[PDB]
């Protein structure tokens, strides 16, 4: 039906058919996406948590097209209702980061887009504190995805705030610079470029644990970022 | 020659459309290749600093 | 006579388009080989990670 | 009289770093002689041309270097039996071109090293590639490993066994290389060695870890399904 309250019940009823009824659930997800674009006041005031939790379980569906679609819907709820994810930051981050290791390109691509909007929708100081333990303990490619997100989020905190968070940010960044994967090391270099861009030379004491060749490589990308 | 002209124009018009399909395919691979370039440039810069 | 000139110009332009397409077809095939090598390499790196986890 | 024209080619191509367009014509002229039945030229002037074409690989002009590699590729596949006494020199110079900053030179150098795998004697090529593989840095060690994979396919199973004590050290060593492309090139070389000698390869792989043995058997299985 078209009645907002009746429609949500039907959407929650249809999308509860996990692993079955693929086309009926795709229609419900496309319908759910339209409600997100409408800025519907009545739908989101009462059913955000219910929709989010059902949408997050959908990311674990056996169907790759169902997963990739829920990641596009999640991207819409993230940038249309960003203030509602306050109490679900860790859950939304860690579920979106797990989608980054799906075997299907269409699923990871849609998750990389959701993780891009997630950097500006989750509170920036709150987003850093979720990403730090993930960065320091996760395996490839989730640690790579979390570092890329932290780079986007570090650009949004003031210089006074970023210095206070450096004792917690720098451990994962120095650790990822020693990572076996070159893509992780570059994301750390580019993250340190963002940290240097904010606090300038004040970052220098934090890099004491860097080798000379990594310090030289890092200074190279700071200069390259400033030259253009 | 007039009949020959009409047939040749069709082959030229058909090849133009076919050429567009190849240009769009090659330009997409460039977009995909561009992702690799920034990463492989980093790996090469690492080797040069390690040599020094 | 003007029909002869129209054919004469179109035939030359068609040969130029043929040459450009042949040059581009060889250019596109290089990008395929470069993409395929990178893809098989990233698969190798991914297969390497799985053996380390299981061992 | 082919020789009088060659004198003009040898005179022009000795002008390194100068007369760029005139040497491009001269290098292109040398390539036409390669396609022709000009075997009278090569009986007397091969060494002079090879050394002048190899010295040209150190030219400041990237298009002159990339062109000399294009001509050299033709002399490799038109006069392959003549490189017996110049294998190591031609291999080591072609491998050095693989680290040129310009794509046009490395790309043209990868092609010369491709013809070089089938033009140089395969038994001689393996014995040249082994010390290079074991001691060279990226990407020359990577280029040399790819070449040996193509060359190993051309020796008999009886001949390959004699070269295994010399082939396997660089292959096990390159499997520990920091570069993933070198590790992958070694697996594909071991897949080519396994494809020839079967289970006889097992004692040589004793120094491999379980994860590398698993990865290698994984690519051995993948090679058989084709």
């Amino acid at each position: 039906s078209l009645d907002h309250s009746d429609l949500v019940a039907e959407l929650l009823k249809e999308l509860s058919n996990h692993n079955e009824r693929v086309e009926e659930r795709k229609i419900a997800l496309y319908e759910l996406m339209k409600l997100t674009q409408e800025e519907s006041f009545s739908v989101w005031d009462e059913h955000f948590k219910t929709i989010l939790l059902l949408l997050l379980e959908t990311l674990g569906d056996k169907e790759p097209t169902i997963r990739a679609l829920a990641l596009k819907v999640l991207r819409e709820i993230l940038r249309h209702q960003p203030a509602r994810f306050k109490n679900y930051a860790e859950l939304t981050v860690m579920k979106t980061l797990e989608a980054h290791k799906d075997p299907h390109k269409e699923v990871v691509r849609s998750a990389e887009e959701a993780a891009s909007v997630l950097a500006t929708s989750i509170s920036p100081e709150q987003c850093i504190k979720v990403l730090c333990p993930i960065i320091q303990t996760a395996d490839y490619p989730i640690n790579l995805a979390a570092i890329k997100m932290q780079t986007k989020v570090i650009e949004r905190v003031s210089k006074e705030t970023l210095n206070l968070l450096l004792p917690e940010i720098m451990p994962g960044l120095i650790q990822g610079y020693d990572n076996s994967e070159s893509s992780v090391r570059k994301a750390c270099v580019f993250c340190l470029v963002a940290v240097h861009a904010v606090i300038g030379d004040e970052l220098k004491p934090h890099l004491s644990q860097l080798t000379g060749s990594k310090m030289k490589l890092l200074n190279l990308y700071i200069k390259r970022a400033q030259t253009g | 020659i007039e009949s020959e002209l009409n047939s040749l124009r069709a082959d030229y018009d058909n090849l133009v459309l076919d050429y567009e399909q190849l240009r769009t395919e090659k330009e997409e691979m460039e977009l995909k290749l561009k992702e690799k370039n920034d990463l492989d440039e980093f790996e090469a810069l690492e080797r040069k600093t390690k040599k020094d």
